[PDB]
């Protein structure tokens, strides 16, 4: 059972996008 | 100790995150962010990583 409508991936503040 | 049930379908961007679809049950073994915790699927200990609390429900209720 899906709860509500899909939320947004808040982007993990802990991790940095390794470039 | 801590348990969460996936109430949504979320996918990992990197190897760090844990991809889970609605209906999965995750045993929370750690925490990284407030909205991003660490754990592994109950019946699937091979599926471990960091998952967003936004898409899961805390089973301490």
């Amino acid at each position: 059972c899906i709860i509500s409508a899909m939320p947004t991936k808040s982007s993990r503040k802990a991790k940095k996008p390794a470039q | 100790v801590r348990r969460v049930k996936t109430i949504y379908d979320c996918q990992a961007d990197n190897d760090d995150e844990l991809t889970f679809i609605e209906g999965e049950v995750i045993i929370v073994t750690g925490e990284e962010d407030q909205e991003w915790w660490i754990g592994h699927i109950e019946g699937q200990p091979e599926r471990k990583g960091v998952f967003p609390v936004s898409f899961v429900h805390i089973l301490s209720d």
